[PDB]
């Protein structure tokens, strides 16, 4: 019974990310800033 | 041994072991006291660094997942591979 | 303590009175730092003031 | 060798060619020099005074 | 990288961890930054008040009302007098001083 | 050392424009105008105006289309 | 000052212009560096002594 | 004895961070009598002197840039930091990095002596002649005497930061495997050594144009030729300031994240193209001396490309806190505030560089408030990051979170109202370097002086946050300072560690 | 003409040149508006959908060529369409 | 004391190649020492009475200092405290400051080439100067140039030579070629028909010719104190090299100052 190193991250997309939504909120920062610049 | 060529005579290995640590086999790390510090790189990626400290008298200790164990021996020299071992050329 | 080869090179917790004299050290600091340049504003308008 | 000839053909010539004080010539926006009045090393001074 | 974390959380036992962005409450943070900023205010109304050698007649009540009475107006030695800054104030371009503008 | 990555080539090429351009601006001065050690260069009217003019047109002639037509902002 | 003037930024002498006119101004200073700037004419110019 | 004879690089690091403390503390002195004789229309505190607000304006320029940060993140984290995380026994050159910060006090003393001399010094923290010149007296000698020692202890500072990185590293530690924080310093002392020379021959010139009636830049000689050479030295210096503040900001964020760096090789390589560009684009400060138009033409577009090496650090950062663990302490406080204003303190640079607009707000408080964006909110808010993290380690004392927050809250809230209005004052031309101002400016005027004294209680404040500390036992970590007890020893690392490569 | 109080943006021109360099601005700070919203929303979007409270453990994101390769490209051809006027 | 190196091969010399310095006065008497002799420059400046003295006095501390601390370099250099990898370190400070020398006449040597290109109204728009009466290349820099040339290849001589009677004679040669060299350039400073107060031709040749002269003494000090360390032990290590490395610095940077201020009369 060895000293074991824990698992430490996750694969990214399985974890809290797969309800981030990315490319939504890039939508909504980008339409947001182009309201106010026009 | 790994290849010591284009390896400095003085970095004294261990480290260019040709052995992965396992459970019922480690890597025995030499030391000059009863604590070190040494450096383990993820085994699928060369860029992440993780330093452990390894303890005289200790089980096989584990610090990145997926690698090496290792055992900390107290010993009075450590043997300066680069010219004590292939200058023995064994 | 042993700052050479005691294990700390700073033993914050060992030198006697040292609340006090951090405070002292910290307060005399301040004041130096934030005096010097009114002492040369006085200086120099004591001087056109003659 | 040209160096040993050089050190015996030194400090004999001379030049009597006075300058005129143009306006580039022995600019003195403080007076003086900090050694002195002429320049260092400045033995024979060229820039004429008493301008005709 | 999590045990790192955990040694820091150690070292600093002051700061909590609780599961909310704001770890220290604002009870405790809301009234010292007022405070700080009461006593800087203080310094302000010191400065304003105490330490000032001249001040200037341009800012006089007397001055003031006689320049709102003018208006963003400026004389000509060479020319009648015009409308400082016409598109800011909306000055049409037709007209270009009080005095040539002679209302009707 | 390591292998640069992808985007270190897209830094690349305006970095290596920008310092082509450092090294032509550099290199045009001493073949410009008021850069003559003397006041016999300007006693030949015909090739100083000729060389001064050929200095104003040049990186300028690009511009000259879009100068006239107020080409002076990114909208209208 | 007087009411109707600008306390700092009056002078006692002008610089009289003519519009519509394309005028050539030529900057210079005497003793150290200046510039002539007004903002409203977009004209900001540094005064070299020499130049 | 320990603290005058040492040869041990985290001594040396402590004293640098003590001297910048000190640096710091004069230097909000004197910004609070900027701050007081501006607050109001008229004469203030000064009684109408100009030739003293010169002198006032020269001394914190030169204090808060050369005697601030650059002790403070180059000399006082980096001698620290530096042989700790790669694994190096000591500096190559232990006994010259004692002389590069003993040559520190001797400056600062000049300095300081010149306010006290004659007139003293009002020139400007460039120094611009005939000006400077045309000063009798000998402050201006001393001023710049003091600027010619502190050039030769950054100097030999980047020397020895220099051939420590090269020739001390660990066994089986690669160029590769160094945190961001070294290849911030080593590149900050590459651009030491290329930049600060030139400064020393400018400098050189000025003294033998002052005292002995040389011809560099008089009547018969060329003042473009001074601002040329100057400017050539000083944008690269402040990228100089600015490196390691991206170094620090990179491992805290790292840190509290529970994630590595996102895009190691192009941070160094945005890094490196910051380090290359910060030379050839130094006349974006001289648009309006009467450059020919293809000069100003080319400084134009060369500016604007430093954009875009930023903007993929700042990126890069912000996908390093995306998709991690976050824990937001103090420390992690300050690298978020660094990462959101600093791009306001860079998008009115761009603005700077071009060459059309600038024509209206060079030397306006446009630039004011675009250089304090950049440098009280992006160099300050890393030395701060860095204070609230490694202070346990290099000084052994606890810091108490609740007043730290309230420390930050507090320069938080003081920088953000002293200058975004001076921003409005430069649009609407307000100019620099002057104490006595137009009555309509009176608004913004009052607001910043309004936010300067809640700076100046947020610097009271930061006194109060120490306390002892509680010191525990590590196992792990991902850089070397964070597996060492707290305080370390004098000689850490007692074995050198080496890196090991596994078999993958 | 002269500045006003309160003011924020430039005074009042009396050449065309000044307000070509005025609108030069605006039309820099057109830009410079859209820059600084994305920073900021997607900072506040990831400061509070990555607290520790969220999530048990992090994901592992070192690279991405794709999004590193746009974000390179996009501000460079805003720096040569402004470059140009 | 007796187990002061006993302690050291335990702790510090058996576990890495590198060296650990004892704790040094050095640094701050250096230091201050700057403080006193810019004080004394400034006072000397303004021919405030009693300030050359105090100048000549800081710098004699600074020399002084500065002797000490270099000799006791050599005496660690001697007690063999330095290993291979410590002098390959030595070597790449020099480059260092070799690389920071350059710039400093990179600057100096770009205001030759401001000032002489483009000359200006306040000189009737003439380079070089009306009066002014330019040193010529056919004559004693010539000489000079083939002088330094030669100590050039007499200091690569005890680069590559074995046998130590030729090392010492190869450096004694270049260094008694560049004492030649710096007794030329004052027959230059006093034949010369102008003054460094003389037009900004005369004050860019004097300052940037004094500069390199300076070199030329440090460099030739430098090689002057390598050889004495090996004409008692027969090896000099780190310090022959570095030597002969800032000995051919000072003879590259002799080729920009011939090529700009002679040659092209800038
Ligand atoms: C390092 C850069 C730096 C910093 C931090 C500051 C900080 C401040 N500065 Fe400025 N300033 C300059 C650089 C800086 N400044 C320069 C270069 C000039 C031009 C001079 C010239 O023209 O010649 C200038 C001039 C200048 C002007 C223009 C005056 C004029 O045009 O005549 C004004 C006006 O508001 C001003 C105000 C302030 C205020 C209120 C702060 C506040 O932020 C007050 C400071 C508060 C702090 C919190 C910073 C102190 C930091 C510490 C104490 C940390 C140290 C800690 C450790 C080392 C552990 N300073
Ligand atoms: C901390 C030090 C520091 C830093 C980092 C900078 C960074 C920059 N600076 Fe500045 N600057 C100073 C310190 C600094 N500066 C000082 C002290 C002065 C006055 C000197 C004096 O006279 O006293 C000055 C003055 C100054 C001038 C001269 C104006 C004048 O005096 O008349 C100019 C002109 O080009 C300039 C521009 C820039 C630019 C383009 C950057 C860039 O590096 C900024 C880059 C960052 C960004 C652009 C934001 C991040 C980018 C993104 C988020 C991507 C989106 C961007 C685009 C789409 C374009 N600044
Ligand atoms: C000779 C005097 C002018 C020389 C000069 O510098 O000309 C300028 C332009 O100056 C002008 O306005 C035109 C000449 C008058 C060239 O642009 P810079 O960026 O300064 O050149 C790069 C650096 N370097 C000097 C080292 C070559
Ligand atoms: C007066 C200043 C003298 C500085 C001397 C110096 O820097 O010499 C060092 C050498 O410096 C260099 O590497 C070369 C740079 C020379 C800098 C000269 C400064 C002149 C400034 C004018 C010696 O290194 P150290 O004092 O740390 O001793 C090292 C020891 O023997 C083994 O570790
Ligand atoms: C999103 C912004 C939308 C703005 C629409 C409204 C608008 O343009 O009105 C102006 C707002 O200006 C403003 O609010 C201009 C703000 C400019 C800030 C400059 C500092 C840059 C800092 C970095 C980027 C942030 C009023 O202005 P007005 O015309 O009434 O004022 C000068 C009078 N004389
Ligand atoms: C801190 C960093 C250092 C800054 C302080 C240095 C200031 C030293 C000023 C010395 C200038 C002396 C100039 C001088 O009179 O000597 C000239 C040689 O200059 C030289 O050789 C000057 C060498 C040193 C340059 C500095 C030749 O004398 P001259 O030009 O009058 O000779 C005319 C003969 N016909
Ligand atoms: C000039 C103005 C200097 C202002 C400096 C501000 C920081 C120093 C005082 C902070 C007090 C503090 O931290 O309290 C909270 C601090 C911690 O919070 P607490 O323990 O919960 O109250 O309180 C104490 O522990 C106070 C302990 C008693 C201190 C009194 C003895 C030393 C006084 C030093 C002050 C200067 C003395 C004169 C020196 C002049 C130069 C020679
Ligand atoms: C002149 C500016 C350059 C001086 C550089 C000094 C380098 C010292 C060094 O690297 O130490 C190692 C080196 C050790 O050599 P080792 O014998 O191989 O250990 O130090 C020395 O012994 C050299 C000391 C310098 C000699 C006098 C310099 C005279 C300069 C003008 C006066
Ligand atoms: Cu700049
Ligand atoms: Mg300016």
């Amino acid at each position: 019974k060895a000293v074991y190193a824990p698992s430490e991250y996750f694969k990214y997309g399985e974890g809290a990310s797969k309800h981030f939504g990315f490319a939504k909120h890039v939508a909504i920062a980008m339409t947001v800033g182009l309201g106010l610049s026009f | 041994y790994r290849p010591l060529g284009d390896k400095e005579l003085w970095h004294e290995a261990w480290m260019y072991e040709d052995k992965f640590g396992t459970e019922e086999d480690p890597i025995i790390v030499p030391s000059l006291e009863a604590e070190r510090i040494i450096g383990v790189t993820d085994p699928e990626d060369e860029t992440l660094v993780v330093w452990g400290i390894l303890k005289d008298g200790e089980p096989p200790r584990q610090f990145v997942e997926n690698g090496e164990f290792y055992v900390l021996k107290h010993v009075e020299y450590i043997k300066k591979v680069g010219d004590v071992l292939e200058a023995i050329e064994g | 303590y042993d700052f050479e080869h005691g294990p700390h090179y700073l033993q914050p917790e060992k030198i006697p009175n040292f609340w006090s004299k951090f405070y002292a050290g910290t307060g005399a600091l301040y004041a130096v730092g934030l005096g010097v340049p009114l002492f040369a504003v006085w200086w120099q308008q004591s001087k056109l003031k003659a | 060798a040209f160096m040993l000839y050089d050190f015996a053909v030194g400090l004999e010539e001379e030049h009597h060619v006075t300058i005129p004080p143009y306006p580039w010539m022995r600019i003195r926006r403080l007076p003086g020099m900090p050694w002195g009045q002429d320049g260092l090393f400045e033995g024979h001074p060229r820039v004429a005074t008493t301008w005709p | 990288a999590r045990a790192q974390i955990e040694r820091w959380a150690a070292e600093h036992p002051t700061a909590p961890r609780v599961g909310r962005i704001f770890e220290v409450p604002l009870g405790y943070v809301v009234p010292r930054v007022a405070a700080g900023i009461a006593a800087a205010g203080c310094l302000w109304y010191m400065n304003n008040t105490f330490l000032q050698t001249y001040r200037p007649e341009s800012l006089s009540k007397e001055f003031l009302e006689e320049q709102a009475k003018i208006g963003e107006v400026a004389q000509r030695m060479n020319a009648p007098p015009v409308y400082l800054n016409p598109f800011t104030n909306r000055i049409p371009g037709s007209i270009l001083g009080p005095e040539d503008a002679k209302p009707e | 050392p390591f292998k640069l990555p992808l985007d270190a080539y897209i830094l690349m090429l305006p970095i290596t424009y920008a310092s082509a351009a450092f090294v032509a601006m550099c290199c045009r001065v001493p073949t410009a105008d008021p850069e003559t050690s003397s006041i016999a260069y300007y006693e030949d009217e015909q090739k100083s105006a000729a060389a001064a003019q050929r200095y104003d047109n040049s990186f300028k002639q690009f511009f000259d289309a879009r100068i006239r037509n107020h080409k002076v902002g990114v909208f209208q | 000052v007087q009411p109707g003037q600008l306390r700092v930024l009056e002078v006692d002498e002008r610089l009289v212009l003519p519009t519509n006119t394309l005028i050539r101004l030529l900057v210079t200073a005497s003793d150290v560096l200046h510039s002539w700037a007004v903002p409203a004419l977009g004209v900001k110019m540094d005064a070299v002594p020499g130049r | 004895m320990r603290w005058l004879y040492s040869t041990s690089h985290k001594d040396i690091g402590l004293l640098y961070l003590v001297f910048a403390f000190f640096g710091g503390l004069l230097g909000t002195s004197l910004s609070m009598l900027i701050r007081y004789e501006l607050a109001l229309p008229g004469r203030g505190l000064l009684d109408g002197n100009g030739q003293l607000y010169n002198v006032i304006i020269t001394g914190h320029g030169i204090i808060m840039l050369l005697f601030m940060v650059m002790p403070a993140l180059f000399g006082g984290f980096g001698n620290w930091l530096l042989p700790i995380m790669i694994g190096a026994p000591d500096m190559a050159f232990p006994r010259l990095n004692n002389i590069s910060f003993w040559l520190n006090p001797p400056a600062l003393a000049l300095l300081l002596l010149s306010t006290l001399v004659e007139q003293g010094p009002g020139t400007g923290w460039t120094a611009y002649p005939p000006l400077s010149v045309q000063h009798s007296g000998t402050s201006v000698d001393l001023a710049i005497l003091s600027l010619h020692l502190n050039g030769l202890s950054s100097i030999l500072g980047a020397v020895n930061m220099l051939v420590t990185v090269a020739g001390l590293r660990a066994p089986g530690m690669k160029l590769l495997h160094m945190p961001l924080f070294v290849w911030a310093i080593a590149l900050t002392a590459v651009l030491v050594i290329l930049a600060v020379p030139v400064l020393a021959a400018a400098l050189v010139m000025l003294l033998t144009d002052r005292n002995i009636n040389t011809a560099y830049f008089c009547e018969s000689g060329d003042l473009i030729l001074y601002q040329h050479l100057f400017w050539f030295f000083g944008h690269p210096e402040v990228y100089i300031l600015i490196l390691p503040a991206f170094g620090i900001v990179s491992q805290v964020v790292s840190f509290f994240s529970q994630k590595p760096v996102f895009g190691l090789t192009g941070m160094i390589c945005a890094m490196g193209a910051i380090s290359l560009l910060g030379f050839i684009v130094w006349a974006h400060h001289m648009f309006t001396v009467g450059l020919d138009l293809d000069t100003v033409a080319y400084f134009t577009s060369a500016t604007m490309i430093i954009a875009v090496p930023t903007g993929m650090k700042i990126f890069s950062w912000m996908a390093t806190i995306y998709s991690g663990r976050v824990w937001f302490t103090t420390p992690m406080w300050f690298a978020v505030g660094f990462i959101c204003l600093f791009t306001l303190g860079g998008v009115t640079g761009v603005v700077l560089a071009n060459a059309g607009v600038d024509m209206l707000v060079h030397d306006t408080y446009y630039v004011v408030a675009h250089f304090h964006y950049v440098l009280s909110m992006g160099a300050v808010f890393g030395i701060f990051a860095g204070v609230y993290f490694w202070g346990n380690l290099i000084t052994g004392l606890g810091y108490h979170e609740g007043r730290a927050m309230v420390h930050f809250w507090l320069l938080f809230i003081g920088v953000n109202l002293t200058f975004f209005p001076q921003h409005f004052l430069g649009l609407a031309g307000m100019p620099r370097r002057m104490f006595d101002y137009a009555d309509c400016f009176a608004g913004w005027n009052a607001v910043s002086s309004f936010g300067a004294s809640i700076s100046f209680i947020s610097v009271i404040v930061f006194a109060t946050t120490f306390q002892e500390a509680v010191r525990t036992v590590p196992r792990t970590a991902t850089t070397l300072e964070w597996v060492l007890l707290a305080t370390p020893a004098h000689h850490a690392l007692s074995q050198v560690p080496v890196l090991r490569t596994a078999s993958s | 003409d002269s500045p006003q109080p309160w003011q924020l943006l430039f005074q009042d021109t009396a050449t065309s040149t000044a307000q070509a360099m005025i609108d030069l601005h605006h039309d820099i700070f057109f830009f410079l508006i859209t820059v600084v919203t994305l920073v900021f929303y997607m900072m506040f979007q990831i400061i509070t959908k990555f607290h520790y409270s969220k999530v048990l453990k992090p994901e592992k994101l070192t690279h991405h060529t794709t999004m590193e390769v746009i974000w390179t490209i996009i501000p460079t051809l805003i720096v040569v369409m402004i470059a140009i006027p | 004391h007796q187990t002061a190196k006993e302690f050291y091969m335990e702790h510090i010399g058996k576990r890495h190649p590198f060296h650990v310095l004892p704790p040094s006065p050095w640094p701050m008497l250096a230091g201050w020492g700057t403080y006193v002799s810019c004080l004394g420059m400034a006072a000397w400046f303004h021919n405030m009475p009693t300030g050359g003295a105090l100048m000549a006095f800081g710098m004699a501390n600074i020399a002084w200092t500065a002797i000490t601390w270099w000799r006791d370099c050599a005496i660690e250099g001697d007690m063999g405290m330095h290993t291979e990898v410590v002098r390959k370190n030595f070597i790449s400070g020099m480059w260092a400051f070799i690389v920071s020398e350059a710039l400093l006449f990179v600057g100096l040597l770009w205001a030759c080439l401001h000032l002489g290109m483009s000359p200006s109204v306040a000189l009737q728009m003439q380079w070089p100067p009306v009066g002014i009466e330019p040193i010529g290349w056919d004559k004693r820099a010539l000489v000079m140039s083939a002088v330094l040339a030669a100590s050039y290849y007499s200091a690569n001589v005890a680069m590559v030579a074995k046998d130590p009677k030729v090392v010492m004679g190869a450096l004694a040669t270049t260094i008694g070629l560049g004492a030649m060299f710096l007794a030329d350039q004052y027959l230059e400073y006093n034949e010369t028909p102008f003054t460094i107060t003389d037009s900004p031709y005369g004050t860019t040749f004097f300052v940037t010719t004094g500069f390199h002269g300076m070199h030329v003494l440090l460099g030739s000090l430098y090689l002057t104190a390598a050889l004495m360390m090996y004409k008692r032990t027969h090896n000099a290590g780190a310090a022959l090299k570095s030597s002969i490395l800032y000995w051919h610095f000072v003879d590259i940077v002799w080729i920009a100052v011939y090529g700009i201020i002679y040659v092209g009369q800038y």
